[PDB]
């Protein structure tokens, strides 16, 4: 089951404070969500033959 | 296997045996007349009695008057040769251009599929029509109905979905009259002949015909529409094609079973229907389908008696549908053309995971503000528009600018009110609601989103009165 | 009914010796188990009889963030 | 081929002098039968073309007879046999996982269906002594009703409404969402489940067998199916067989559930199979005992005491009304024999509450109130928070403002009116369910914006499955909200709304 764990990064992560780059962080906290549970459910194993 | 008429009521024709009963939907030929007289077995009367209803006219039958057996039901005269003929209930030529020879005869009377032989997969029948195609969805082999009164329009909606879907289609086409009017039946001979839908000179044509209309004998219109209904489907278990079917108008099915239903000897249910309403009606409905074999899309016309949907005869007919555009009067007198309720239509595949979940979005939020328009009418009917609040004249003034955007101008509709006939796509309707939803046409009048087709119409309608 | 128990496993022993499928088909069996060959094939796609899965997939580009910082 | 050979050798062609009355009349169904004897009243007869019928009314000439089928085949002069027994159908759990049609033959083509015991359609609801009270809840999976309007094990609950509002969908994520309890360990949280179709199409029948059947739940259900194409007196016969299956579990320890599709259906086949008899019409051309029609079927849905089995039956009848008017003939009928209603509207479906649950009108006698320990807390408070929003909340017109006075508690029904919709055939829990209730009643929704609640909700429900997967499993195993419990909810809600929208 090849799959990472991470660190609670949601609070302070869309205050990366760029110049004026908001939407850096307010995308990437977005494609965080999604990408998310939906490759655990990729990640362990395949079922039986 | 003969036997003389003994009481005649109407279309009720008794007649008695002496050996050899016949067994119930049989035929009997009427010996001694000019044209076809064929009786069908309904009853036993006990001891050596049958009680038939005839086809045609029964003035001038004597008592004693002999009657002979045939041995089979109403069989007509089906296969490939019937497409481009005229037919009536028991399958004579009334075209009058010749005999249809065909290699077999199929019976009218058959029984239904089984559980096991339906198919469930549904899709979408893209139609050209603004109120069907965003809020109530047809789908590609399912029934639908058209309820409406006396004048909404009920057949200029199945003149379109002729003139949109017919054309389109690679198999055959069926169509059956019940019980309307016989000019209305001479205008489809002489615009399927124009159109080449018809081809007089050899074997390229699409459609059938079969009609039982408004002068016949109500022992005959209680019959075409299973006559009809059998030549759609040697196209369907025996060809293996992909047909329509078109009924107008099926509410005479019933209303003409109630004429020989208190002849028959039988104690009235409530407001004076036939004790066996739904179950005659169940078993014509439950043949009407996409099975595994073929499919079958059936578009059917019902009437409603005198403006009422609770009525017992409309009232039935909903469990055996699976879509539905239930017309109005009273929207019609404000002008919006299809009269389509947009809270009384359904759908079975109106659905996030079907339709597409933007699609779906803009259905149920359109609703959502329809619904709130139709919640204050007491309030602004007694009080005025003035006394209300600052956001519901924002549902106000933009569920006017929606309901005027479901009028679309028709093709069969030309020649009536001289407009163009517009055809509009599914994701140009779609992109066209979402559109006044988010308020970007707040500043635009109402009278600029009136009976226009794509939504670039509306700013350009807009944009003539400055 | 014992003689008719005789009488109906007596002409099933008839329809065991069987050819070609069919003993009475002519033109009804084979077309209608034509027809029902293409339906079972028709809505449902084209397959053949052995061939494997063959494709191949690309993932989402890692694209860099430019931030001059401090 | 060895099957057909060996289902003929198995064949008995046994011959014996029957009980044999010729036919006098055929017409509509009803079949006047001179002779017959001994016959009994409601036994079952037999034609001789393989039909079967029901001799009901007995008079001194002739005998009625209703016909299980079709009256083509019955020619006057035919032969009506004698069978010996009042009308019964099989039973067992043998049946599960099955469509049948209304006397028990199998519609589906897996086979004959191997039972053993066959049990009447006609017998008799259990007296004063053997019932007790009801014990234990039943979990729809819905939140409006689980919360607001809850229901009992052995109780009738009242579904009516109009058409099209969600009268089937609400009686089938019911059928989804004990799929958690049937695959857990123990016996006696399980629920099995009955479906009887009356007056349906078969396109709808057979495509809802297909969504019983990806999510697996046809494993623990039947499928009684008299459609609408059938005789008059086999939409009669099917809630009377279908009841009498669900009386295999109750009588023998387990629970059932059996939903009437619906009873509006069951009423114009009693119409019209009983005027043809010559039977004289009374209100609407309904009999004398549409009222004893509906009310010896609905008395069988009991809860056993504990020293008979311990059995449940709840029972949730489906009735469909003309127009929204509930003050009809066979409407009123059958609200004076349930003990609560779920009132579906269609101003609700289409304002945007889907479920649309009038639920201010959905009263409940709430089954000794079993709603559960933990969800009394929560929906205690919703139940009050809610009624004082309705008192107040009906305006649509403002002209003065005192957002200190009224404008905060109309901003706690909004939050939690949205809470209460749902979608279709994703049943919730009921730890997910007091997760999501708890943020809404503790004001911690209340710097959100309405348009947002529903998407709030997933990306909530998603954390907590997946990262607090042993928090919930300590709400379910003690039932109650501890208050340690309490403590450690406190933080989760607050660290997800300080990044929830980022
Ligand atoms: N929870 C839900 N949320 C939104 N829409 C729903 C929900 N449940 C059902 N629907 C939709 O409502 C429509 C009607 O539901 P349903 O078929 O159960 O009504 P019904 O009254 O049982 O129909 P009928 O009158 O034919 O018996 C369906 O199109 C369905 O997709
Ligand atoms: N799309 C439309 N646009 C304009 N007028 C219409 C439209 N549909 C119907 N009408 C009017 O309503 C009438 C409807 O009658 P018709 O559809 O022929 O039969 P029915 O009485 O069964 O509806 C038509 O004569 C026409 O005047
Ligand atoms: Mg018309
Ligand atoms: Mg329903």
């Amino acid at each position: 089951r090849k799959l990472a764990l991470k660190a609670i990064d949601w609070v302070a992560f869309g205050e990366i404070i760029p110049r004026n780059q908001k939407a850096i962080a307010n995308s990437l906290k977005s494609w965080n969500e999604t990408l998310s549970t939906r490759l655990a459910a990729l990640p362990e194993k395949p079922p039986a033959i | 296997a003969t036997g003389r008429i003994v009481a005649v009521i109407g279309a009720v024709v008794d007649v008695q045996f002496d050996e050899g009963l016949p067994p119930i939907l049989n035929a009997l030929e009427v010996q001694g007349r000019e044209t076809r007289l064929v009786l069908e077995v309904a009853q036993h009367l006990g001891e050596s009695t049958v009680r038939t209803i005839a086809m045609d006219g029964t003035e001038g039958l004597v008592r004693g008057q002999k009657v002979l057996d045939s041995g089979a039901p109403i069989k007509i005269p089906v296969g490939p040769e019937t497409l481009g003929r005229i037919m009536n209930v028991i399958g004579e030529p009334i075209d009058e251009r010749g005999p249809i020879k065909t290699k077999q005869f199929a019976a009218i009377h058959a029984e239904a599929p089984e559980f096991m032989e339906m198919s469930v997969e549904q899709e979408i029948l893209v139609t050209g029509i603004k109120v069907v195609d965003l809020l109530a969805p047809y789908a590609k082999g399912g029934k639908i109905g058209l309820f409406g009164g006396a004048g909404v329009g009920k057949t200029v909606l199945i003149m379109e979905l002729i003139n949109n879907v017919a054309k389109a289609h690679g198999g055959y086409s069926v169509f059956a009259g019940v019980g309307e009017r016989t000019r209305e039946g001479n205008d489809l001979y002489h615009e399927m002949i124009e159109s080449g839908v018809i081809n007089l000179k050899d074997a390229t044509s699409k459609v059938a015909l079969v009609y039982g209309q408004m002068n016949e004998p109500p022992g005959a219109r209680a019959r075409v529409a299973l006559t009809g209904l059998t030549v759609a489907e040697y196209f369907r278990d025996q060809e293996g094609q992909d047909v329509l079917l078109f009924i107008d108008n099926i509410f005479r099915f019933t209303q003409a079973g109630s004429e020989v239903s208190a002849l028959l000897g039988r104690i009235p249910s409530a407001v004076g229907y036939q004790p066996t309403l739904a179950t005659d009606m169940g078993t014509m409905q439950e043949r009407i389908t996409t099975t595994k074999k073929g499919s079958i899309t059936s578009v059917q016309a019902i009437y409603v008696p005198a403006d009422d949907l609770t009525d017992p005869a409309p009232a039935t007919t909903f469990a055996h549908l699976d879509a539905t555009t239930v017309l109005s009067r009273a929207i019609a007198e404000l002008g919006i053309y299809p009269a389509v309720d947009p809270l009384d239509s359904t759908s079975r595949i109106m659905d996030p995971n079907i339709v597409g979940s933007e699609h779906y979005d803009v259905a149920r939020g359109v609703q959502k503000i329809l619904q709130d328009y139709k919640s204050l009418q007491d309030i602004i009917a007694i009080l005025g528009m003035d006394e209300l609040s600052e956001e519901d004249k924002l549902t106000v003034s933009r569920a006017r600018k929606i309901q005027r955007f479901l009028s679309q101008p028709f093709q069969v509709a030309e020649v009536f009110t001289g407009h163009l006939g517009k055809l509009v796509p599914l994701k140009e309707t779609i992109k066209g609601f979402q559109q006044i939803l988010a308020g970007e046409y707040d500043h635009l009048p109402e009278q600029a989103f009136y009976m226009v087709g794509p939504i670039e119409e509306a700013v350009a309608k807009a944009d003539k009165l400055a | 009914v014992q003689k008719l128990f005789v009488d109906k496993i007596r002409e099933y022993r008839t329809k065991r010796q069987t050819s070609g499928g069919p003993v009475d088909a002519g033109p009804e069996y084979q077309q209608d188990l034509d027809r029902e060959l293409f339906k079972l094939k028709q809505m449902y796609g084209k397959a053949d009889m052995n061939t494997f899965p063959n494709f191949t997939f690309e993932d989402p580009k890692f694209e860099a963030v430019e931030k001059p910082q401090s | 081929s060895s099957i057909l050979e060996e289902r003929i050798l198995g064949a008995d062609t046994s011959v014996d002098l029957e009980e044999t009355g010729r036919v006098l009349s055929i017409g509509d169904g009803i079949a006047r039968v001179h002779g017959l004897r001994n016959v009994q009243a409601e036994e079952m007869v037999e034609f001789s073309s393989g039909l079967k019928g029901m001799s009901l009314n007995l008079e001194p000439d002739n005998v009625g007879v209703v016909v299980f089928g079709n009256d083509k085949l019955i020619k006057e002069g035919d032969i009506v046999k004698r069978t010996g027994a009042i009308v019964d159908v099989p039973v067992g759990e043998e049946l599960l996982g099955r469509v049948v049609d209304a006397l028990g033959n199998a519609i589906d083509g897996k086979g004959p269906i191997g039972s053993k015991t066959r049990r009447r359609v006609g017998l008799k609801a259990p007296g004063i002594i053997p019932r007790i009270s009801v014990r234990e809840p039943m979990q729809t999976g819905i939140k409006a009703v689980d919360s607001l309007v809850p229901i009992g094990r052995g109780q009738r609950e009242l579904i009516i409404g109009d058409r099209q509002t969600g009268k089937t969908s609400i009686a089938i994520d019911t059928i989804i969402n004990q799929k958690r309890f049937n695959d857990g360990t123990d016996e006696k949280k399980k629920l099995y489940c009955i479906y009887v179709a009356i007056g349906q199409k078969r396109s709808t029948v057979a495509q809802l067998v297909k969504r019983l059947t990806d999510a697996d739940a046809m494993k623990y259900t039947i499928v009684v199916s008299a459609t609408a194409s059938d005789a008059a007196p086999l939409q009669y016969l099917a809630p009377y067989s279908g009841c009498s299956m669900g009386e295999y579990f109750r009588d023998n320890g387990k629970h059932a559930l059996i939903i009437y599709d619906d009873l509006s259906k069951q009423a114009v086949a009693y119409r019209q199979m009983s005027l043809l008899l010559r039977r004289p019409p009374g209100r609407e051309a309904y009999p004398g005992d549409v009222f004893y029609l509906h009310s010896r079927l609905l008395e069988r849905a009991a809860k056993m005491n504990d020293a008979f089995g311990g059995g449940s039956l709840t029972a949730l009848p489906v009735i469909e009304t003309q127009a929204g008017d509930v003050s009809a003939y066979i409407p009123t009928n059958v609200i004076s024999i349930t003990d609560g209603q779920i009132f579906l509207e269609t101003e609700l479906f289409y304002k945007g509450i889907r479920p649309a649950i009038n639920v201010g009108l959905s009263v409940s006698r709430v089954g000794s109130a079993a709603q559960t320990r933990a969800m009394k807390q929560v929906a205690g408070t919703m139940k009050l928070e809610l009624a004082q929003y309705r008192e107040v909340a009906a305006f649509a017109q403002f002209g003065s403002d005192l957002d200190a006075a009224t404008q905060q508690l109309l901003s706690r029904g909004v939050r939690l009116t949205e809470l209460l919709k749902q979608g279709q055939y994703a049943p919730m829990a009921i730890e997910e369910q007091v997760a999501v209730i708890y943020a809404g009643v503790r004001g911690y929704l209340d710097k959100l914006e309405p348009s947002k609640i529903t998407k709030f909700e997933n990306a909530f429900l998603s954390h907590v499955i997946s990262q607090h997967q042993a928090l919930l499993g300590k709400i379910r195993a003690d039932g109650k909200i501890s208050e340690e419990t309490d403590a450690k909810l406190k933080e989760i809600v607050t660290n997800f709304l300080a990044g929830f929208e980022a």
